[PDB]
């Protein structure tokens, strides 16, 4: 599908530079058609993901019930309605039921979702979704935090916001001493 | 003959929580209650859109009793009994 | 034996129930389905059923207990029954 | 003295457990096997035993007192007894 | 309507004292003096009285209630009283 | 006056304890020896004994009281009583 | 209306000008020929959210998401004008809100904010009318509002306290009735 | 001009349209309808340097001053897009500059790199078209320019170096040939 | 317990096995900088894997002392050293450790020594963190114990996933910094 | 250069003396956390040392295009192995240059990282090889490297010095002989 | 408790031992910059162990007011600087103190001042903690006092364990300060 | 140079004069608390002192190689102060230029190891660290800066707790040539 659509996307790109009022021959925008197209395939690449492939079976066993955090992954989205990047960090905790996920998979999991067309409230609660089918575990908080380029490069110009996105499920939103610990956790 | 109901946050509006998967089918029919199961728990509960009070009144008519109420987080709990 | 502790953590409508403590009734405890345990760094045995508190409150009935008083504190909902 | 208070702390299953405070009946505090102390810092004297509040309860049962009301506040478990 | 919830929060001494919903008897509303409100970002309106509870119960008595339980939840006291 | 409501606060072992407020009884206050009081910047008075509660919860007997329930709430203790 | 602001525009400059000659100053000195134009102007954009509605400023971005978690936008630099002595307080504004089924485009929490801030205000008054235009606009199950500021007539004049930041907080439906959702909020802006 | 500018609008939108089908997408789908026009205003603004010249930035703002010491604005934020691969660069830009006869207005050195920042680009060029503006508006004694940036390029993708900055310096004048001037002016941007 | 004889005999498997690996990765084992590295790689991973040398009886050393202690102790801020055993390359952080005595109180070493005995080991966070609280746990006999590690994995950050930042943080809570809210809130207030 | 292929036949072999490193060590490779790890484990030291895979030229890949400023690109994230050890060393490359006609594509400059750090190395000999290739594929006026590591070696072992760095420094052409690109390559790099 | 006529008795005894100490290490005591080592060293130690000498009642110096305050006192990040009494090696820190008067204040320097009477002894931190604490519920009759001790212990980072960043936090808790959680909760949100 | 032997004849006499000294003091030797202080004060005074048993030759080992700047900063440093025998802490911070021999870079902190473990004034540690590189690698020069905070500053005294004491040595091209020191003074921070 990539390879197929690698002309299209370059065709798409090389008009939006005559319709800025760009020169396309012009020495800096000769290969611009097709590396813009490479990028943006690659800013999509989780649409070519799926969890199982993703998780790889690194599912153990762990009888002791204690809260794993991976906290300060470093993500990237790209904004739905605008086509421009929103980036920041996902902290991810969740208490086991016996199983424990390998720890580099809850960052492969932001990657299945981030790298797509997206809106920040949908990316926190299909990555909390995606641990809690795979693990079954007693609950998942995620929370994440990013910079919309669409409001700092553009429209309202405020240089300094931040969207900061929660989601709770099962222990992480009945219990709230195990959602404080998460928090004061990825301080 | 017990009976467990909760509401949260605030008491004078619903949703109140009427059931679990083992309660009576019929009492949750007769109530007009809805079964669900909130993202990431191991059980369905039932519940109503009513406040608390009108939930306490039908069931007063199905012959249950209060025996205690009380408060745990931001839950406050109805214990009632079929006397 | 004619008092009786019981108690739930988090949400009502799921067990696990604590239903005994190293000193309860055997025979209760054998009735009840219950398991014992020690929880890590605890200085104390416990017994528990995996039942929701109310299907254990309608088995104590047919015990002879009866509730005299349900409280929360902290996360956890007890009832503290009376065999009369 | 009609009325007592009893109480334990963080879980109910394991003491210790409180039975009084400076106007307590001693002969009361002694039939429970209660000491008498004064955690550092506290303005009172309190008796406890180191018995979970299930069996403080069955023992007061045999002294003619009854469970009224059982409240958490905090994270102690307390009892309102009567002698009736 | 024989079940009626009152409320009242951080002191127990001093109102205002909750005293009804949308769905309660206007005529006991109006006894109580009780004024209709619906609190910002609020999706109920609730009934409420200047008195403190103490006033509240005495006056609801003469109505035919009684204090079934009282409970604390958060920094709300509660009194669950039936008309008997 | 039907109602009475008494409380205390952090140990139960230990006074003060509330034991009215400004529509009290004033028999009933003078009887339990309370002192009358406003703490700084509450919009109300109230009278307090230096007595433990199960002191008070003796001498209310007396008077015809009898404890119909008992509630934590924050860090305070609270019985309501009724005659 | 944008009429209005053509129609004042010389109104404010001869009060600029005449401002200039009654501080001692010379009008007609090269770098105040303009001011009583450009004071103008400026004091006409601090107070643009006079010509704001919520309808217009929302502009239908409203969706459906079957979201019921927290959303917060947070460190919206915020330029509002003291009514008491038209002097501006700078700052920050941080908006969370619970939805319920209907969520709000993310850049609209901040033009609400620019509806309001651009007026002549008081930072209680600012900081409730912005968690009320969120409440009506979405029906939400609850809004909290923070707003943070340093008055430039506390630190450049009366005072004079250099350090002085006035906080602002407004706790709307579940935010005022439910702790634990404040407390998240608090510990989520931070 | 703002008139190309609602002719190729539409042409926009459909390139637009067209990428979200060829990345496997559902132009349909709620969250895309309105995408193709709003990604298309987004790349205007973005490219917006293009419909702007240096005198009518300049606005005729050159002051006669007795000034013969440095002037310097700096920490001026910058949003400029990748002309290799249409992904943002994002910065600061630090202008120093020593007047001979003319000085400008403060607020114009920004929308100088405004002018060139708007625009598709290469770090190196905008670096220099900003000193060069400068230089040609004032005819100083010296200009110098520091441009620091993340590329999203280097970030999002590719190599993938999280912390990666890139800085360019130009040096005009004295701020080339008098080491002294360079070194004050590098002082004093920290 | 692994012995110093052990590491003697072993040593010279380990040197022929980290000179296969020099050799299977393109590398040329005679040339200079890699003539004494079949060694020097043995030694080292025999010193990240001394754990495994080790007891807790030797560890404590008798170090439990009396007292009518019953306030919290905590020792933070424990640099860690260890080896994912899925990976073999080293994951590295702090420990944060709080307990409240019931009348014998650890020497403060001792903490840092425990965290020693399970850190130099193949090791995975969750088993380490939880170790080090049992062994506490079973040593003194306490009211209750505390246990956060904090840790960049290598294999996070130098490789697959590349997610430069990311730091796993394990949390234990046993007796009464589990059963009792306001013991761990005391504790991860005064860890910060 | 090693390639994919060698890096399969190969790969039996690493794992069969990572399973023997294990039974060295008193470890027991059946257990379950241990069963995957000698794959693994040479599947991480082959991407560790997937710099031998690569040269100078494939990496440029033709990313030369044709200016008078200093270019830097600073805080490149490196992480390498100790030749000695075996065990990572990890920190931060800062590359400055002056072009001579010829500019070098931004993101090569961090690629050229890649080629000499993802290979069993001494930090000297790393910080001549990315100046010296730098050097060689623009000639450019000067090229000044500043590698920042933390040894692991000196932290989990040995010494055991927590805090300990080590910062290695090139400089050639400019970079060497004139102290005034050095010092504003340095002043810039901070 | 020991007095300066103490100090000026046992002084030759210290530097006897300290001149042992210099030729015990394979050190030259007779080389300039040792001569007056024994000596210096001696008086360095009497005045790190001054705390001997003194006595809550002379410390507190009658620096109780009667204003009848009813809100929380804080003294924090008081400087401490004791010695280990297992290794006679130094741990330093600081001391925040927090209480709640009933009838009586005291004066502020005099919550320092306890901190040095306590601190300049052989040692162990929770002895120190506890000692402060109670030394202030005895002389006050608060209804509560909080003390946080925060302190490197050189034994742990200049030798042992080596453990370059380790702290050691204790904490003491009576009266309101460990009945009411919200007063314990104030004082550690105020000491941050 | 000091040994294992003489560490074993002489561990008593150290201890011995530590119960001394407890007595002394005021306080009781014979205490719980203080039954295993003689000796384990004994064992952390030889440990602070253990780079007398230390040449530079033994610390050298197989760790010289065969003209870029080298810099090994932030080693940790625990010395004693030799006046009043309690420590001075803090960072050495060592550059050098090579001149056809570089050091193991590990090496640069045994040698600092080697003094810093004595009875010392930071002075003679700055410069002993210098010296002992420079005769051991003959460079084209070297850099060693130490900042300390001396616990006889801050613990009594003059009692100024944030006072703190830094001391450079400069040898060969670090002294001669300002450009190269600068360089150096640079890359430290
Ligand atoms: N809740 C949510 N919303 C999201 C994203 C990403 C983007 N959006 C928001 O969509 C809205 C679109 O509005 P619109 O049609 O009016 O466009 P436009 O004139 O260009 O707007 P503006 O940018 O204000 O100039 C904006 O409000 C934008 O913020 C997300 O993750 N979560
Ligand atoms: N609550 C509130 N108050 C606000 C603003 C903005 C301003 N103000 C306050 O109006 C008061 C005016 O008093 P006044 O007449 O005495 O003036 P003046 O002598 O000049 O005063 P001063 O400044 O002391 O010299 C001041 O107290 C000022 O702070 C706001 O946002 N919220
Ligand atoms: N000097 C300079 N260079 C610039 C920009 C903006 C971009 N570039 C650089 O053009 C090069 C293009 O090479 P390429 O064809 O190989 O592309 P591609 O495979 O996608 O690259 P990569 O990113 O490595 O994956 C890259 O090196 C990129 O960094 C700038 O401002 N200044
Ligand atoms: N819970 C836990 N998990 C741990 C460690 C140490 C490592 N792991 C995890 O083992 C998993 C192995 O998966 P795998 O077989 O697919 O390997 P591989 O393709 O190389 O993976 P990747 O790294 O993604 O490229 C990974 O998820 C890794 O993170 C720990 O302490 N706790
Ligand atoms: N110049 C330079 N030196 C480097 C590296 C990488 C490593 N090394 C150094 O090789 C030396 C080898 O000596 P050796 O045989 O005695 O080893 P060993 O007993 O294990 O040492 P130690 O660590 O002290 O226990 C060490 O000094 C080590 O630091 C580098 O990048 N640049
Ligand atoms: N609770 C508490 N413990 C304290 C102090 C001061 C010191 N200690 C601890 O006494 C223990 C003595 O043990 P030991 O005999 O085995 O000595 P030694 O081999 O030298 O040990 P080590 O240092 O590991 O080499 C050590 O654990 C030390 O930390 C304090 O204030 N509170
Ligand atoms: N240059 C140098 N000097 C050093 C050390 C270590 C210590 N010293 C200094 O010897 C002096 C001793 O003097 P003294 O005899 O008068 O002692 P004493 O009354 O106890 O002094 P004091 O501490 O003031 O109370 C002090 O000045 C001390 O600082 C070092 O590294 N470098
Ligand atoms: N989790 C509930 C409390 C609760 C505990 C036990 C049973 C029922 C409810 C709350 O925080 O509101
Ligand atoms: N520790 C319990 C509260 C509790 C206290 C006393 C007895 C029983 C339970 C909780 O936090 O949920
Ligand atoms: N201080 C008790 C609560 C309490 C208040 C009042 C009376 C009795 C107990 C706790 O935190 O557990
Ligand atoms: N929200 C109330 C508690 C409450 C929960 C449920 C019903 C009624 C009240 C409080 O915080 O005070
Ligand atoms: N404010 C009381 C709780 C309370 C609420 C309502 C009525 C009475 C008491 C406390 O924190 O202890
Ligand atoms: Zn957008
Ligand atoms: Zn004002
Ligand atoms: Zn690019
Ligand atoms: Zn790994
Ligand atoms: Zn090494
Ligand atoms: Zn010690
Ligand atoms: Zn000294």
């Amino acid at each position: 599908d990539n390879e197929l659509n690698l002309p299209n996307l370059a065709a798409a790109y090389s008009s939006i530079l005559s319709s800025l009022g760009e020169n396309p021959q012009r020495q800096g925008l000769l290969k611009t058609p097709w590396r813009a197209a490479s990028a943006m395939q690659f800013f999509t690449k989780g649409y070519q993901e799926t969890i199982s492939d993703v998780l790889n079976d690194a599912i153990f066993d762990e009888d002791h019930d204690e809260m794993v955090i991976v906290k300060d992954i470093d993500m990237f989205s790209m904004c739905e309605h605008h086509l421009v990047p929103f980036v920041g960090k996902v902290h991810i905790g969740y208490l086991p039921n016996k199983q424990v996920l390998g720890l580099s998979k809850l960052a492969r999991i932001v990657e299945i979702y981030s790298r797509r067309l997206q809106v920040q409230e949908r990316l926190t609660k299909q990555i909390a979704v995606a641990i809690t089918e795979a693990l079954r575990p007693a609950g998942v908080g995620v929370v994440v935090e990013a910079t919309h380029m669409c409001m700092v490069m553009r429209g309202v110009q405020k240089m300094n916001s931040k969207t900061v996105t929660s989601t709770m499920l099962g222990v992480f939103r009945e219990d709230p001493k195990t959602r404080e610990e998460f928090l004061t956790l990825i301080r | 003959p017990y009976l467990l109901i909760s509401t949260q946050i605030r008491m004078e509006v619903g949703p109140t929580m009427v059931g679990d998967e083992q309660s009576d089918p019929e009492l949750m029919q007769h109530l007009g209650a809805s079964k669900r199961r909130a993202l990431g728990n191991n059980f369905y509960e039932y519940y109503v859109d009513d406040p608390p009070r009108i939930v306490l009144d039908k069931l007063e008519r199905r012959g249950f009793r209060v025996l205690s109420m009380t408060g745990v987080g931001q839950t406050l709990v109805w214990c009632l009994h079929k006397e």
